[PDB]
């Protein structure tokens, strides 16, 4: 797995806040 | 200054950030205002910005706690804007290495701030700049 993904994830981790 | 005492100071601040976050989240779970991070952010940010403590704070995993303070509350609301602005400014000053980012995952919450449409223009800009900084560096 790429370093960028280790650090920033997929960029969807907190998207549930918006959908709230 | 004794490096054992520095380490004590760092671990003390880490526990203090942990305890404040826990109490805030428990209040939120119980439907009560969270006030602890708000009450303490300016003093705690001053300590997080102590040049003599920064290597040690980062060594002691302080990005875990910063990340927690930035994360949504149990009700899915975001912490008070005073915390959002101030901790982004703190993070900007820290000499954060690739490894610190990997282990803490603070990059994930900061990236969310950078793309959150409901965030203030100023905080979103700061979060974008931190993402860019941490990319530039890595
Ligand atoms: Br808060």
């Amino acid at each position: 797995s790429h370093m960028f993904f280790e650090i920033f994830g997929t960029g969807e981790e907190y998207r549930y806040v918006l959908e709230s | 200054m004794d490096p054992g005492t520095v380490l004590e100071i760092s671990r003390s601040l880490k526990k203090r950030m942990q305890d404040i976050l826990k109490k805030d989240n428990a209040n939120n779970l119980e439907g009560r205002p969270a006030t602890g991070k708000i009450e303490n952010v300016e003093e705690i940010s001053d300590i997080l910005m102590s040049k003599a403590l920064q290597e040690s704070l980062l060594d002691e995993g302080i990005l875990d706690e910063i990340k927690g303070w930035l994360e949504p509350l149990p009700d899915k609301s975001m912490p008070n804007i005073k915390i959002r602005k101030r901790l982004l400014d703190v993070l900007k000053t820290m000499k954060i290495h690739k490894e610190h980012l990997v282990t803490s995952g603070v990059g994930k919450i900061v990236y969310f701030y950078s793309i959150n449409p409901k965030e203030s223009k100023e905080v979103r800009a700061s979060a974008k700049a931190l993402v860019q900084k941490w990319t530039n560096e890595v």
